């Protein structure tokens, strides 16, 4: 889901 | 910005001699056990057996906010993915 | 300078929260948009309330609802 806005880079 | 600042980990699979690796950035106030799950699909593997340590042998607390594992244990960590029985 | 709040989902069982700080001049109903993009959910339908069952007024400054309520407010999303 992501819901704790977790970002890839 | 009104949203919260973001810290970044570099995470490794050092089980895979290629040592590669995924840079997550998460809000400061996110549980570990969030950042823990994030990585473990990103390489594929079970989030509920993988574990997060620091690059020194320390083992990381998930009930914890991103903000105090990097302030504590800087950005680079590694994933470790348990083995199997039988 | 600025003030911070912790918003709760709490229509997620995960409860899971954001933080936010802005300009104690800000009007909450930046906040509430802010909070509802974060958050996924409509700006229009959403409302923000406090911990003990009190609707957050929006015209009103950021920093007059710190002092009034605190930190802690959850995210109400609409049916």
């Amino acid at each position: 889901d992501n819901e704790w806005g977790i970002e890839l880079v | 910005g009104a949203m919260e600042s973001k810290v970044s980990f570099k995470i490794t699979l050092t089980s895979d001699p290629r040592l590669p690796y995924k840079v997550l950035s998460v809000p400061e106030s996110t549980p570990f056990t969030a950042v823990l799950k994030f990585a473990a699909e990103e390489f594929k593997v079970p989030a509920a057996t993988s574990a997060i340590i620091t690059n020194d042998g320390i083992g990381i607390n998930p009930a914890q906010t991103a903000g105090n594992v990097f302030l504590k244990h800087g950005s680079e960590l590694r994933i470790i993915p348990r083995d199997r029985v039988g």
